[PDB]
RNA sequence: CGCGGGGUGGAGCAGCCUGGUAGCUCGUCGGGCUCAUAACCCGAAGGUCGUCGGUUCAAAUCCGGCCCCCGCAACCA
RNA sequence: GCCCGGAUAGCUCAGUCGGUAGAGCAGGGGAUUGAAAAUCCCCGUGUCCUUGGUUCGAUUCCGAGUCCGGGCACCA
RNA sequence: GCUCAACGGAUAAAAGGUACUCCGGGGAUAACAGGCUGAUACCGCCCAAGAGUUCAUAUCGACGGCGGUGUUUGGCACCUCGAUGUCGGCUCAUCACAUCCUGGGGCUGAAGUAGGUCCCAAGGGUAUGGCUGUUCGCCAUUUAAAGUGGUACGCGAGCUGG
RNA sequence: AAUUCCUUGUCGGGUAAGUUCCGACCUGCACGAAUGGCGUAAUGAUGGCCAGGCUGUCUCCACCCGAGACUCAGUGAAAUU
RNA sequence: AGCCAGGAUGUUGGCUUAGAAGCAGCCAUCAUUUAAAGAAAGCGUAAUAGCUCACUGGUCGAGUCGGCCUGCGCGGAAGAU
């Protein structure tokens, strides 16, 4: 349950830092995302090198949610902090080139392949 | 087909029907020329 | 477009519109529009009336407009409440009544004529009718 | 010949063409109409107008912006209500004169083709 | 829209209220003085009086309309 | 969209009942200077916005158009 | 002997404020809603000059003409002065169709995808934020779409009080 | 601008987006020098804006604790017409 | 009305346009072959060619046609409990 407003802290390098939801993309009076559904962001903190700058609008894909998610055994991931992935806005596909701490087994898809390909877990 | 109120002939092909209490302009040439309401 | 040059007052009053008209007849031409309806013809309609009818027979041919404005017509401005003197002049317009001849035309074929009035009469607010000279 | 662009009378070398002077005539009421759709409406009303020397073969307008002034009376007295409509009037007049236009990347986009992407 | 003041030589103002007459400063033109230009001295030229149509023996003036200018008013809801 | 006035040289503009069009300035020359500005002088270098019509003849008159200024109506 | 010109002439003799208010009355007379009206507005339609490579009517359509509805501004003063409390926001709504999406069709300057445009249809659906009291609008990012109108410009013996 | 109608003037700053807020411009409808002019540390249950923290104000409301409401016995109004 | 035929010559009419051949436009529109045929009523062509109507023959055998003046009707004609 993401939201608009709503802090994320950042997976991927590019400089993001903190970033905060300003429109979930999905629907008419769509109101929560988690998992790895889509959404805007908007920057606010970024790294001095920056992969991006402050100000920037952009696309992600959530990933940990601390919300967690169920799937049919009725088990509950749970991870302590939200944590989204930058998108090009038109391209789609991550900016990044790495990606910091787990993701769930759910985000597998043709368009998230170059996600789970990375990162250190599931 | 336009509607429209005063229909009458355009093409010399036009031929002017009353299907019903409408009336209705029918060129077999022309297929712009077809008119309903008259 | 149209309006006598001077007048011997400014305003005048409302009026009534009873009676046949009197110039029922042609003369200064072949054919013309008599009229049939009772009503106004405002300086303007008289005039848009016409450029559809010069428009036809172009340059050849000739007309004659047997009517003229020579009426004040006067309105009070926007939105303000009756009765502090009478409005000032707006547009002029000539009463016509049943049997008014309009129009009239010359060296022109009578098929070019029905036409050409015809166009003319869309633009007029009373009703018309096509007439010829008569041999008397 | 050239076919100049002006906005208020300032004329934009950037915007500068060569026709044949039959075809200026839609080159010239076609460049105003892409520059219509994309000069945001300004505090006094525009002027844009495609235009061979000084003679000008186009124009085309963005419309003003207004204060709605009589959104509060409602005696329904008109002299009460010309007053104030007046002055929307008297003071366009001369936010006109000083007027001036930024105009930033639009010397560009569509006006360089580049309106369709990929771009 | 409502009241009231104004349009006069190239410029800024008198003249009008008190129908018969247009004046001031400037500048423009010519001539002087100086090595030459300013200033300076002498002479001169220059005005449908905002238009229109009216009272008139006669209209800058008088009374009506139209055209800009400026000033004041536009209030209780 | 209506109303009134417009469109005349590269630029700012004067003119037309229907009788072979101009002014300042810019530009190009002359005079002057050892030559330079400056100044005086001299040349218009236009199909009278574009397109059809009437007239012996059209920059004026007429038809259609694209435009400029002002005045109303639209213009958070 | 009066320009007693407010000209049948209240005195020989005279101006303003009130939001600090007061009393007697008035729907005889104004501000809101109602009513009649429809100039203004809005919506169609008749005529067809013009634009549309040629091509009046796929698309627009000038001047002029005849209508409809009762959103705006208005008119008149019919109803209420013997206290009826006016925009917007919240909450819950409801009818109209001149339809924003969805659905069925004719024409198209409709190859395809995507459109334009008129006819049919009211079952369901119809955005969150930034600024501002604002409805509106401009901006931000969405959406199948972010419809236009009435209902005392719905809704204060239901809340709010900007 | 506590003053500026036109006006959300125009430029810059902050904001994903700012009719307010901040610094400027000067075309001041209609600032001005003891009916004071321009500044000014501290003070303010004063006006406006921004930020960190905190959260049921909110997306969107769920449960529980007590006093009313509801039923039984005793007493027993009011405006109104 | 239908069905079978002809629908020609001067000649691309004049210009104007790269092209203007019945047909993009402007002025004109006579003359011959005859049963009859417009320098052209549409379609057609880049331009020609091409296909029709107009007018004539043939079969066909009984009314056909377009206006006028009047009676009554039909479209025009969409609203909120
Ligand atoms: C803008 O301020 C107005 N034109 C918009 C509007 C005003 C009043 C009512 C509805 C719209």
């Amino acid at each position: 349950m993401i939201q608009e407003q709503t802090m994320l802290n950042v997976a991927d390098n590019s400089g993001a830092r903190r970033v905060m939801c300003i429109k979930v993309l999905g629907g008419s009076h769509r109101r929560y995302a988690g998992v790895g559904d889509i959404i805007k962001i908007t920057i606010k903190e970024a790294i001095p090198r920056g992969k991006v700058k402050k100000g920037d609008v952009l696309k992600a894909v959530v990933v940990r949610t601390k919300k967690g998610v169920r799937r049919p055994d009725g088990s509950v991931i749970r991870f302590d902090g939200n944590a989204c992935v930058l998108l090009n806005n038109n391209s789609e596909q991550p900016i990044g080139t790495r990606i910091f701490g787990p993701v769930t087994r759910e985000l597998r898809s043709e368009k998230f392949m170059k996600i789970i390909s990375l990162a250190p877990e599931v | 087909m336009k509607v429209r109120a005063s229909v009458k002939k355009l093409c010399r092909n036009c031929k002017i029907v009353k299907r019903d209490g409408v009336i209705r302009v029918i060129c077999s040439a022309e297929p712009k020329h077809k008119q309903r309401q008259g | 477009m149209l309006q006598p040059k001077r007048t011997k007052f400014r305003k005048m009053h409302k009026g009534r519109n009873r009676g046949l008209a009197q110039g029922t007849d042609v003369s200064f031409g072949s054919f013309g529009l008599k009229a049939v309806g009772r009503g106004r013809l405002t300086a303007r309609q008289i005039e848009a009336a016409r450029r559809a009818m010069t428009r036809a027979v172009k340059r050849q041919g000739k007309i004659w407009i047997r009517v003229f404005p020579d009426k004040p017509i006067t309105e009070k401005p926007l939105a303000v409440r009756m009765g502090k003197g009478k409005g000032n002049v707006e547009y002029w317009v000539a009463l016509i009544q049943p049997g008014k001849v309009l129009y009239e035309m010359d060296g022109v074929p009578e098929e070019l004529a029905r036409e050409a009035f015809k166009l003319a009469a869309a633009k007029l607010p009373i009703k018309t009718t096509f007439v010829t000279k008569t041999v008397m | 010949v050239r076919v100049d662009v002006l906005i208020n009378g300032e004329r934009v070398d950037a915007l500068a063409l060569i026709t044949h002077r039959d075809n200026s005539q839609n080159r010239g009421r076609e460049l105003v109409e892409k520059m219509k759709d994309l000069i945001p409406r300004q505090q006094f009303d525009i002027a844009i107008q495609a235009a061979i020397g000084t003679h000008i073969i186009a124009r085309s307008t963005v419309k003003q912006l207004r204060k709605n002034v009589l959104a509060k009376c409602y005696g329904g007295d008109i002299s009460r209500k010309k007053k104030l409509l007046q002055k929307q009037k008297e003071g366009k007049k001369r936010m006109k004169q000083i007027g001036n236009v930024e105009l930033p990347q639009e010397a560009f986009l569509a006006i360089l083709h580049v309106g369709k992407d990929n771009k």
